[PDB]
């Protein structure tokens, strides 16, 4: 009954409301775990991924003029970073996570009042004016953020693999061994 | 009589007798097995962990797996020669 | 009864509802389990031991550009260990375990009734419509893999005996 797989029964929690549902769930995750916890996980999950792929490709090709922030791999360059600056990223981040959950962030209470998944209230230039392009927006916002998600994982682990950047690994393919 | 009901694990039947043997539901999947090959079963299972074994006995420190698997047949057909006897006095 | 086999009775468990039941099981190992069970596994192992003896022929025949390096002169179950240590066996292990996850799914499904024995509604070319085709192309499946099986086995076996592929073999003998 499954759209994405065929030879499975329909997720019963999957009912074709959410944007993005192709009844995909083989292993049952939604009949056991809250689909507003789930999407909001997938959708912070796919922005924080989609910020990283970019991060890592602009970090390779430009760079900060100190020599500590020289490095065209994402993985080095996280540790020759100094150690401060990274922990006062990991300090903002989550004061930005206490604030846009409204300190509600956990998964009894973070939908108490009762805003919808991925919906932070972060629209600044107001882009969502326009309904029809709003739905629109968020199918592609969950497609990309899902590739991206896949893209950074394959980014980083072909950094640790290659040592190299993302593109000057994909260009230094050795295709002789 | 306050206690709880106890849970069972599902397709949980009643497997108590008095009869002269057990219903057969006592043997599941091979409930339906019949008492000649449980016989036939018992019996090869028994010659093949018995040579297996004997072809062990003296344990040397690299022992050959299908070895040691077939050892496991000789207990294996005690249990098939019980069914067996289970399985001639319920009709089969 | 038990066409397939004249002096024994038709077995309990087969009922001559499925495709390619000529009533064959002497040693009754269908009144153990579950037919469905077995029949999930019947298909498994028909695709893939035809998908192995097509692969046995096929690398027997031709072979990609730059394996003949890694393998060298290994055959059958000798590239196998081969490239256990390049690592070609371990990501082919990886997405067949991916694919063997949904397939126990699947699987499960089967055993409470909502999934017919083998069916992964795998048809992209479209050709079991008819549903005298599919009728057909099943008792055709289940027949071409049961050969398979066997082929595969010889296959493997043969390459044991002498060291030698299965056409390289047929060639010379
Ligand atoms: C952590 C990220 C994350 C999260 C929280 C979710 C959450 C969700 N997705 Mg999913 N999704 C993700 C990533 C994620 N997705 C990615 C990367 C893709 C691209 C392939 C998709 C593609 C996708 C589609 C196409 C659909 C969903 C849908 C859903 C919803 C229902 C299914 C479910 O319960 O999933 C929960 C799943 C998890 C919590 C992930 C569990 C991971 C396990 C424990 C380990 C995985 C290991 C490894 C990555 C797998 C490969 C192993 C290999 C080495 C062999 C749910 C809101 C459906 C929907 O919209 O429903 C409303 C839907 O149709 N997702
Ligand atoms: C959200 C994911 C993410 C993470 C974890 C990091 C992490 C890092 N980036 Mg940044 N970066 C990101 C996204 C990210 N970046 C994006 C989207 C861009 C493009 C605008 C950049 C562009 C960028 C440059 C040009 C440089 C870094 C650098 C760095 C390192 C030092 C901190 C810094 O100067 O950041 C700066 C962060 C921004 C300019 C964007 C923050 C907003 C999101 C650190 C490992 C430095 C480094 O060491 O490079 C190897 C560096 O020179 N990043
Ligand atoms: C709240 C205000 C605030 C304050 C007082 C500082 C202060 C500092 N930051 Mg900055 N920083 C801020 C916000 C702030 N930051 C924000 C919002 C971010 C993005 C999340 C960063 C990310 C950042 C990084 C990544 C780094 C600094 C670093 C520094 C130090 C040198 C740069 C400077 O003069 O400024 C200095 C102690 C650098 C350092 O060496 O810090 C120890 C450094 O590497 N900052
Ligand atoms: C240090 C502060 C901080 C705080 C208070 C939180 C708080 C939260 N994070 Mg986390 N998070 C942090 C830093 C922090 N994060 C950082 C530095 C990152 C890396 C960018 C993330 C990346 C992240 C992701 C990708 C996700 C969370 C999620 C969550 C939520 C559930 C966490 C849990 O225990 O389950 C919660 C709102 C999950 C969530 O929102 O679930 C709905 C979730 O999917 N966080
Ligand atoms: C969409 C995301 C994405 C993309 C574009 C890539 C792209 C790449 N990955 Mg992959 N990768 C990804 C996700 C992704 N990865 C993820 C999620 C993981 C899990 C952590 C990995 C883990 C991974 C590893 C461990 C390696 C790669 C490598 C590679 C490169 C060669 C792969 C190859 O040709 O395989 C060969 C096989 C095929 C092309 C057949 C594809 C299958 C059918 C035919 C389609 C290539 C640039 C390799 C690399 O960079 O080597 C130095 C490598 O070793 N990736
Ligand atoms: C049981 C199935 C099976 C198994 C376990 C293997 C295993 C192997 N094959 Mg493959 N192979 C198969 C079937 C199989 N093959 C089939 C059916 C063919 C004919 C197309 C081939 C043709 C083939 C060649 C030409 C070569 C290998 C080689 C190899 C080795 C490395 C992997 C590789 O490069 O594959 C490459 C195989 C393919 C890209 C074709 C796979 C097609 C799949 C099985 C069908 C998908 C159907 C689709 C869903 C519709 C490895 C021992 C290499 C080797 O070392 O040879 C000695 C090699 O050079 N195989
Ligand atoms: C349909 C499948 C099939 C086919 C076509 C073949 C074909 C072959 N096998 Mg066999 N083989 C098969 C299944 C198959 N095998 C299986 C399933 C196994 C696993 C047990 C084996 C195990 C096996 C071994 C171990 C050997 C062969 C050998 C051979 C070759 C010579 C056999 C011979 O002369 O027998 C003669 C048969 C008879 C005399 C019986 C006929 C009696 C008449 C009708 C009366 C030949 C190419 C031999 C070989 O290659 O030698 C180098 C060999 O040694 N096969
Ligand atoms: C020994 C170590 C065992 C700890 C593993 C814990 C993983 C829990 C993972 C877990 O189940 O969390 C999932 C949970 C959200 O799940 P639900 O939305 O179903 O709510 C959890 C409960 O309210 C219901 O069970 O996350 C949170 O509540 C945030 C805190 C984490
Ligand atoms: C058409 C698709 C295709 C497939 C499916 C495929 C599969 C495998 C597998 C299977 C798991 C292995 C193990 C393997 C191994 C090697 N491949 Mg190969 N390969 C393909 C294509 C090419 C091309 C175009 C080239 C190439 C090469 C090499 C070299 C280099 C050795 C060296 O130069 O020392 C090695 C070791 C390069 C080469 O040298 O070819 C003359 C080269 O250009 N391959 N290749
Ligand atoms: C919130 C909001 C806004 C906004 C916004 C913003 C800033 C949106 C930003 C969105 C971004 C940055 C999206 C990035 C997506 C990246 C992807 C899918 C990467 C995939 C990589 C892959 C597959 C790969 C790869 C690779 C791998 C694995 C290995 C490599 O060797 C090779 C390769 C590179 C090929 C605005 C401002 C409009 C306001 C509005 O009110 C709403
Ligand atoms: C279903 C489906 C599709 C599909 C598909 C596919 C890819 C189907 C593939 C089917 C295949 C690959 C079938 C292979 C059968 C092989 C046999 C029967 C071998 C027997 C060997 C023997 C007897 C032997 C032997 C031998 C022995 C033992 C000794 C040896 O010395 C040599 C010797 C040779 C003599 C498509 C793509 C159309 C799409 C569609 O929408 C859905």
């Amino acid at each position: 009954n499954s759209a994405a797989v065929p030879f499975l029964s329909r997720p019963a929690a999957l009912d074709g409301s959410m944007v993005g549902d192709v009844g995909f769930d083989p292993l049952g995750f939604t009949g056991k775990y809250d689909l507003k916890w789930l999407r909001e996980a997938e959708l912070k999950h796919g922005r924080v991924a989609m910020l990283a792929s970019l991060g890592c490709l602009v970090q390779e090709f430009i760079h900060l003029p100190f020599e500590a922030t020289s490095n065209p791999v994402a993985s080095e360059a996280f540790f020759q970073v100094p150690s401060g600056g990274l922990w006062q990223i990991f300090t903002v981040i989550g004061v930005i996570e206490h604030v846009s959950n409204g300190f509600n962030m956990s998964g009894s209470t973070m939908f108490k009042s009762g805003r919808a998944p991925g919906n932070l209230g972060f629209d600044p230039l107001n882009f969502g004016k326009n309904p029809t392009a709003r739905a629109r927006y968020e199918l592609a916002e969950l497609k990309n953020g899902r590739l991206a998600m896949l893209g950074f994982a394959g980014m980083i682990h072909g950094c640790f693999i290659t040592g190299k950047g993302p593109l000057a690994a994909l260009t230094s393919l050795d295709w002789h061994q | 009589a306050g206690y709880s009901p106890v849970p069972s694990p599902d397709n949980t039947k009643e497997t108590y007798w008095e009869t002269k043997a057990p219903s057969s539901q006592v043997l599941g999947i091979g409930k339906d097995v019949s008492s000649g090959n449980y016989i036939v079963a018992s019996v090869v299972a028994a010659v093949v962990g018995a040579a297996c074994t004997g072809q062990c006995i003296p344990l040397t420190v690299s022992p050959n797996p299908v070895f040691i698997l077939g050892s496991f047949l000789l207990p294996y057909s005690w249990a098939l020669h019980v069914a067996a006897w289970i399985q001639r006095n319920n009709g089969k | 009864m038990s066409p397939s086999v004249p002096f024994l009775k038709r077995p309990v468990a087969l009922d001559g509802s499925m495709v390619g039941d000529v009533g064959f099981d002497p040693l009754g190992l269908s009144s153990v389990g579950d037919i469905k069970f077995l029949r999930e596994a019947e298909l498994k192992h028909c695709r893939l031991a035809m998908l192995a003896a097509a692969g046995s022929m096929a690398q027997d025949l031709y072979t990609f550009p730059g394996v003949d390096k890694v393998i060298g002169d290994a055959k059958m179950t000798a590239v196998h260990d081969k490239l256990v240590s390049q690592g070609a066996m371990g990501q082919l292990l990886v997405w067949i375990g991916f694919a063997e996850v949904f397939a126990t799914m699947a699987l499960f499904e089967t055993l409470d009734g909502k999934r017919a024995p083998g069916d992964f509604k795998f048809d992209p070319l479209g050709f079991g419509k008819n549903p005298e085709a599919l009728k057909r192309y099943q008792l055709a499946e289940i027949k071409n893999g049961r050969l398979a099986m066997l082929g595969f086995g010889g296959m493997v076996h043969g390459y044991f005996v002498t060291g030698k592929g299965p056409l390289e073999l047929l060639t010379n003998f």
